[PDB]
């Protein structure tokens, strides 16, 4: 995970 | 130390029978059962075969489809249940016993039961004399029994096993030389007494 | 008089020896002697070697856990059958000079003296099918032609022969088996007691086991149901040794005992493998390769022996278990137990010469 | 724009994307078709493999998420893609303990592994994992709408419940159930794993063992651990958004499905039977007896 | 499937004689083979086991010996008890398999037959006519038509004379015999 915000 | 066969007697083809061998002395898990057949006048032919030990169960190629070889444990008992019987399936059958843990041979067998498959019916042996013996013929089933002057030359007489005709009623023959011959059927329970 | 031999791929040695299955008494095992034919034209400056192996298995053949195998090898003897070394001085036996007369020169001894203290051949039967080899200990004998000991070893010059180490019922019988318990449970009047024995101590395979039970229920709480059972223990010993458990035969009877009251009875439980064959990891007598076998016999012990002995080790106890029905103010459906254990030995009584 | 400090973040993106989608599914068909599934260790790679594709399919949203500076795909592609994103990072990563534990156990446990590793057990454990993450990825799932935000459709996480406090639960839930359970698991079971088998050629398969378990753990601790360090340092107190952190938050992005690109190198292409499998995609006489005269 | 073959069909010793019974088998059954007594109207007693193991009880004048696929059963001194017929089971494979069977017999001087012809009586084709054979030695014996296919019975030896009777029987029709 990590990504979007 | 002892095994006790039962269920023989006489058939039709296509009928079907369950022969018992009760088993005295012996575990059904620490031996093997097997059932073995000797045709009239012929040698030993295996039939069946189980191990409950591992629940193993063989057939000859003869009988497989038809005869099935089952156990009661519980009584110690090894069925035979012979289904479709075919006309060469008269025979004498034999329950013998071998050691489950290395097999030595069958050490034990049973007095063997007569099963006989022929399709003719209980018929009266006719008495015919030959001028000095006689012949009982249509004397079926077997045995029949004959003695001359209802027993008094017992000893000096000569009696042929019987043989299956082409009917299949049996005909038998007894001989006696320097009278009366009396014959007996058991199936039957006919006595018969002739004098040449 | 037979003898077993085996030839290598390419048929230039062969391995002959008296027999397969080598009886392991408490003191000392049956040496296993053989002799080896070779060619010494083939063998330029070769030595054919002798080993005798002592293998247990962990688990299954695949190495399936980072690429190693779960094989240890518990006892490795080896010997150089040719050329034959001056430096030992071991005797000769009957058989093995029967064959080296009966073969020509290029006949060789060999003779592994396997060490006391040592499992026997057992099988861990593993259910359902899985994998195509068995899993337990397994004794090998493995002639291999080479220029030295430390060598990969070629395939097509080299025979293996499983071989058996085996135990048969003791000449004399043992004391009765019998056990005893008294219970009570909240201490109102006099207990349950329950004694249980066997006919006798050694049995054979296929042979029935009699139990006889006798419980006195002086309390006032009935036992509704008895479970006679008879239990294979596998103590398979590695490093952090462990124990198996397996049911391998059971008779649960519905016989009540009402409240102080008496109740006798004999029950008589015969353990075979057709009913056994869906219990994986169950410990099986170790034929040579896929035949009929049976449940493993009991391993037999010496009394001040190293409890460590690594590999599997047999033992059989009959459980009877009296579950007695539980309720109070609450009638609930929970029952307690009370159980004994009565130990006994499952071997095949010795060969009649 | 697609300066020379704007491009790296997409080749990132596209680079392990490609490594971790094509490493999967070569895995996965050279198990379901080749091996056949007949083993539990079959069933473990299958099984991690399956997740790791699953994870590293959610790139190409990330990658032109960044790139156009918004999320163009809509609610429904926004909830599906983070809900995958966050189900399968932790079923990856379930699995891959899952995984260590049952070699710990073949290892450590031959005999009662020898009892409890049957393919039943393992299908069990599969799906254990699945339900497992499963509750993690359900309120995921559904609160992960889409607010257009002033210049973008940006998708990200809304918790209408006190915000701040249950972002940082999450945050710290998946730092504790997705890194640091994880990071005990497998290094407590490979610890244990290299003592017992120290305990006991032999010294050359143990040393290669160890380089194998030691790496394992190594690029485990190498790819999951600077992206959460990194969102830690980001919910401490604020950071400056400039070129080293616009491209840095993204390779650390990128480390964490690297993992799940070389699991595949790890776990299947150095597997003994897998080996043997890749390779097909690219004598014992009788015992008989003889007579001795006396 | 294993065909064992025992020589001879039937023999005839004396009592003191060593009597000796080859049984061979087609495969190669290693030590499997079992010999075996039967006498007339009883079942079959276990004699050898292993081709060289003799059974629990059984005299040791029955002695077994094996030679490749090649099994015998001897007798040292042939008593008037030992006097049936003998079987070779192999049981080394599944269906187990026996042998025809050899039938010692007792040894007497030659006899020769008493021949007689009975005619069909009177009472009976209102039909078949009987040669007799009476007291006869040895067992092999041949019958010439005189008045269709002729039936023959054999009884046991002879308990007294050790000796032999043969019948034969025909059903003839009208017009030869009248």
């Amino acid at each position: 995970y990590x990504g979007f915000x | 130390v002892q095994l006790v066969e039962s269920g023989g007697g006489l058939v039709q083809p296509g009928g079907s029978l369950r022969l018992s061998c009760a088993a005295s002395g012996f575990n059904v898990y620490s031996s093997s059962i097997h059932w073995v057949r000797q045709a009239p006048g012929k040698g030993l032919e295996w039939v069946a075969s189980i191990s409950s030990y591992y629940g193993y169960t063989y057939y000859a190629d003869s009988v497989k489809g038809r005869f099935t070889i089952s156990a009661d444990t519980s009584k110690n008992t090894a069925y035979l249940q012979m289904n479709s019987l075919r006309a060469e399936d008269t025979a004498v059958y034999y329950c013998a016993r071998s050691r489950q843990f290395w097999y030595s041979g069958l050490d034990y067998w049973g007095q063997g039961t007569l099963v006989t498959v022929s399709s003719a019916s209980t018929k009266g042996p006719s008495v015919f004399p030959l001028a000095l013996g006689c012949l009982v013929k249509d004397y079926f089933p077997e045995p029949v029994t004959v003695s001359w002057n209802s027993g008094a030359l017992t000893s000096g007489v000569h009696t042929f096993p019987a043989v299956l005709q082409s009917s299949g009623l049996y005909s038998l023959s007894s001989v006696v030389t320097v009278y009366i011959c009396n014959v007996n059927h058991k199936p039957s329970n006919t006595k018969v007494d002739k004098k040449v | 008089t037979r003898v077993f031999k085996k030839a290598s791929p390419n048929g230039k040695l062969t391995v002959y020896l008296g027999k397969r299955d080598f009886v392991d008494h408490i003191d000392l095992v049956e040496p296993v002697d053989g002799v080896v034919l070779v060619d010494p034209e083939y063998l330029k400056e070769r030595r054919v070697y002798v080993t005798l192996t002592c293998a247990f298995r962990y688990g299954r053949e695949d190495l399936d856990v980072l690429g190693l195998t779960f094989r240890k090898d518990l006892f490795v003897a080896n010997v150089q059958s040719f050329p034959p070394a001056p430096e030992d001085k071991k005797p000769l036996t009957r058989l093995q000079e029967r064959l080296i007369k009966k073969l020509g020169e290029h006949a060789y001894p060999f003779t592994f003296e396997i060490p006391p203290n040592l499992p026997c051949s057992v099988t861990l039967q593993p259910g359902p099918e899985d994998t195509g080899k068995a899993c337990g200990v397994d004794y090998e004998v493995k002639a291999f032609c080479a220029e030295n000991l430390e060598e990969k070893i070629h395939k097509r010059n080299s025979v293996r022969l499983v071989i058996e180490k085996v135990q048969y019922a003791p000449e004399r019988p043992g004391p009765q088996p019998t056990a005893e318990t008294t219970r009570q449970f909240l201490m109102s009047d006099k207990p349950l007691h329950l004694e249980a024995s066997l006919d006798k101590e050694i049995y054979y395979h296929g042979e029935p086991i009699s139990v006889n039970v006798h419980v006195t229920n002086n309390t006032n709480k009935t036992v509704k149901k008895i479970k006679i059972s008879v239990r294979q223990y596998a103590d398979i010993c590695l490093f952090n040794t462990a124990q198996y458990k397996c049911p391998v035969a059971m008779e649960e009877a519905d016989d009540t005992v009402a409240p102080s009251s008496t109740f006798c009875k004999v029950y008589t439980l015969t353990p075979f493998l057709a009913n056994n064959r869906e219990k994986r990891g169950l410990a099986l007598d170790g034929k040579l390769k896929h035949e009929d076998t049976n449940l493993a016999s009991s391993t037999l012990l010496r009394e001040g022996a190293n409890r460590e002995i690594l590999g599997i080790i047999v033992s059989y106890k009959v459980k009877v278990k009296l579950v007695v029905s539980r309720g109070g103010l609450l009638g609930d459906l929970a029952s307690s137990d009370v159980a004994v254990e009565l130990p006994f030995t499952l071997m095949h009584p010795k060969p009649k010469e | 724009p697609s300066m020379v400090t704007a491009i790296t973040i997409m080749a990132l993106y596209s680079i392990v994307c490609v490594v971790g989608l094509f490493g999967n599914f070569l895995v996965m068909y050279v198990i379901v078709r080749y091996t056949k599934m007949k083993t539990a260790t079959n069933i473990y790679i299958f099984n991690l493999a399956l997740a790791d594709a699953l994870a590293t399919s959610t790139l190409p949203f990330q990658s032109v998420n960044y790139l156009m500076g918004t999320w163009p795909f809509g609610n429904i592609l926004c909830k599906i893609v983070i809900s995958i994103d966050y189900y399968n990072m932790f079923t990856s990563i379930f699995t891959l303990c899952t995984m260590s534990v049952d070699r710990y156990i073949a290892v450590c446990h031959p005999v009662k592994a020898l009892d409890f590793r049957t393919p039943r057990n393992a299908k069990i454990v599969n799906v254990c994992n699945w339900i497992l993450s499963s509750a993690i990825g359900l309120p995921v799932m559904f609160m992960a709408t889409t607010k257009y935000r002033q210049g973008s459709i940006d998708c990200t996480l809304t918790f209408s419940h006190p915000t701040w406090y249950w972002e940082n639960l999450l945050k710290i839930c998946v730092f504790i159930f997705a890194f640091i359970m994880p990071v005990l698991i497998i290094t407590v079971c490979y610890g244990l794993m290299i003592l017992r088998l120290k305990s006991v050629e032999k010294d050359r398969n143990l040393r290669r063992i160890t380089r194998m378990v030691l790496v394992v753990v190594a690029v485990f601790i190498v790819c999951w651990t600077p992206i959460h360090i990194y969102v830690i340092i980001k919910a401490l107190i604020t950071i400056p958004e400039t070129t080293f952190q616009t491209v840095s938050w993204h390779f650390c992005i990128a480390l964490g499905y690297t993992n799940s690109c070389l699991n595949p190198v790890l776990y299947a292409f150095l597997d003994e039977n897998f080996k043997r499998c890749f390779r097909e995609f690219c004598e014992s006489c009788t015992t008989a007896s003889s007579s001795l005269a006396k | 499937d294993i065909q064992m073959t025992q020589s001879p069909s039937s023999l005839s010793a004396s009592v003191g004689d060593r009597v000796t019974i080859t049984c061979r088998a087609s495969q190669s059954v290693s030590s499997a083979v079992a010999w075996y007594q039967q006498k007339p109207g009883k079942a079959p007693k276990l004699l050898i086991y292993s081709a060289s193991s003799l059974y629990s009880g059984v005299p040791s004048r029955f002695s077994g010996s094996r030679s490749g696929t090649d099994f015998t059963l001897t007798i040292s001194s042939l008593q008037p008890e030992d006097f049936a017929t003998y079987y070779c089971q192999q049981y080394k494979y599944v269906p187990v398999t026996f042998g025809q069977g050899t039938k010692v017999e007792i040894k007497r001087t030659v006899a020769a037959p008493s021949v007689f012809i009975f005619p069909p009586s009177d009472s009976q084709l209102k039909a078949s006519v009987v040669c007799l054979l009476n007291n006869f030695y040895p067992r092999e014996a041949k019958v010439q038509w005189k008045v269709g296919n002729s039936q023959e019975s054999v009884t046991e030896q002879d308990s007294k004379d050790s000796t032999y009777s043969l019948s034969s029987t025909l059903t003839l029709s009208k017009a030869d015999y009248e």
